């Protein structure tokens, strides 16, 4: 019953040192052979294998991120730690840390945490602004909510109080340049449709308290 | 650095289909190769080690081959939890790099998107930008190609796009692209083109305004 779970700061500044923990339980990092690696993983991409430390404390590095990456274990507490200098906006990612068994089984890592989301943003918690994408026999047309510059994750969307779900296509966000996060939520309904029904989107951003209700027509 | 490739990076199948996925190591890693399969959202999950063994409690579906640069995953009867993203891992040399990983969809009908485009709100330029979005909806397969014009100019490295997941009843996908310009540069053009290349378009169509008119 091997179980390992990675904990630390969600959020971390474009200059800052990101720290990491996995601690674990079913197994220890002092038998023989075994090791305690992690594999990072941007939101649009693959998995990135990061460093593994083993019973000998011995360690290895991404070559490409040696000079940033340093990896340590405490026996005594059951935990590894990594420590990820200099970050940037493009080290947001998701970070795992898994298990790999000693000397066969040795060739895979077998048990994996339930990894961390970690951002990388100087930016500071901003509710959003919610802009309308406007609409204009034959039927469906188009039409949303353009819910920019908020931070940090998550925002929820619903359309006309969750009365409206069918069509409905809220896209992931995006992380801009700036640090703040965008993400438009669309609808498609029937032309006719248009100038009778009502549609408003209702935005809500928690970490801000920020709950703003945008009517969008034509 | 050793590379692994994957192949075929994206692959669109059924339930009950018999698929076989690979990984080819630029340099020999005896059979020290992992396969994983993850499914959105959660962490990558052991299905294969050391090349041909199977993971305890992974189905017997599952079967991995090969040995040196070519390995192999095959799936006997797709099953509708295996629609995700698989992913091998070389633990040769250091640093124990993974695969691009291959992403298998559910199959259907080619389907065009229907395209939308949006002027940006009067109330955003008050802000000193301009969004300008471009929507591509319900389409299948999920590659689709947006390009963004001004006064036809080719617009490049001001745009950011994000696909939703593949739809649970109609498995097709829908597109946004997000043009973002100055107020000052939206003021001084006149035209805003979306331009969508897509299999299931015998031509690229353009949905376009006129920021005047």
């Amino acid at each position: 019953r091997i179980t390992l779970k990675e904990s630390g700061p969600p959020l971390v500044k474009p200059t800052q040192t990101l720290t990491l923990t996995c601690s674990f339980s079913g197994f220890s990092l002092s038998d023989f052979g075994v090791g305690v690696g992690w594999i990072r993983q941007p939101p649009g991409k693959a998995l990135e294998w990061l460093a593994i430390i083993y019973s000998d404390d011995d360690k290895r590095y991404s070559p490409s991120l040696n000079t940033r990456l340093t990896i340590t274990k405490d026996t005594s507490k059951n935990q590894v730690v990594l420590v990820m200098t200099r970050v940037s906006p493009v080290d947001t990612a998701t970070y795992f840390c898994a298990h790999r068994r000693g000397p066969g089984p040795v060739n895979a890592m077998d048990v994996w945490g339930q990894g961390i989301t970690v951002t990388i943003s100087s930016t500071s918690t901003k509710g959003p602004s919610v802009f309308p994408l406007a609409p204009s026999s034959g039927g469906t047309a188009a039409l949303g909510c353009l819910v920019k510059d908020y931070f940090p994750e998550p925002v929820t969307v619903s359309w006309n109080s969750g009365a409206l779900t069918s069509g409905v296509h809220t896209f992931p966000a995006v992380l801009q340049s700036s640090g703040l996060y965008s993400l438009s939520s669309v609808v498609t309904v029937p032309s006719s449709s248009l100038g009778t029904q009502t549609y408003t989107c209702n935005v809500n951003h928690k970490p801000s308290n920020t709950k703003v209700d945008k009517r969008v027509e034509p | 650095a050793l590379q692994l490739t994957q192949s075929p990076s994206s692959l669109s199948a059924s339930v009950g289909d018999r698929i076989t996925i690979t990984c080819r190591a630029s340099q020999g890693v005896t059979s020290a190769l992992a396969w994983y399969r993850q499914k959105p959202g959660s962490p990558p999950q052991l299905l294969i080690y050391d090349a041909s063994s199977l993971e305890s409690g992974v189905p017997s579906r599952f079967s991995g081959s090969g040995s040196g640069t070519e390995f192999t995953l095959t799936i006997s009867t797709l099953r509708p939890e295996d629609f995700a993203t698989y992913y091998c891992q070389q633990l040769h040399f250091y640093p124990h790099t993974f695969g691009g990983g291959t992403r298998v969809d559910v199959r259907r009908t080619v389907a065009a998107p229907s395209v939308f485009i949006f002027p940006p709100s009067d109330e955003q330029l008050k802000s000193g930008t301009a969004s300008v979005v471009c929507l591509l909806n319900n389409f299948y397969p999920r590659e689709a190609k947006v390009q963004w014009k001004v006064d036809n100019a080719l617009q490049s490295g001001n745009s950011q796009e994000s696909v939703t997941e593949q739809d649970s009843k109609d498995s097709t996908y829908s597109l946004s692209s997000t043009l973002t310009l100055s107020k000052a540069d939206y003021e001084k053009h006149k035209v805003y083109e979306c331009e969508v290349t897509h299999q299931g378009l015998s031509s690229p169509v353009t949905k376009s305004f006129n920021r005047g008119e």
